[PDB]
């Protein structure tokens, strides 16, 4: 949800996001993201999985 | 076109030879190597496994 005048400013200036990081960083916080899921899955599987 | 215009060409040919002719009574001895080493190795990063 975004208001119409904010939008407007964002357009007419011809604004685009810019970024500083490098890919790996971002995989890497992914990846990061996919191990803390299999964790949980693992432990439910030995533990509560009945 | 007389001997004259064979100057230059006579000059090559002159040190073609002197170099040919100094190359064989030059004298050649064997030199020790002391450079063999395994130091060239390749960094990069890990591909670590995630789970």
């Amino acid at each position: 949800a975004v208001e119409l005048e904010q939008l407007a400013a964002y357009g007419l200036t011809g604004a685009y996001p810019r970024t500083n990081h490098s890919v790996d960083t971002i995989v890497k916080t992914v990846n990061n993201i996919s191990a803390t899921y299999s964790t949980i899955a693992q432990m439910l599987s030995t533990i509560d999985l009945d | 076109m007389a001997s004259t215009t064979r100057l230059v060409n006579d000059r090559k040919q002159l040190e073609q030879q002197v170099k040919d002719d100094a190359r064989i009574l030059a004298d050649a001895r064997g030199l020790n190597i002391t450079t063999v080493a395994n130091d060239s190795a390749t960094g990069g990063q890990a591909i670590r496994n995630v789970g």
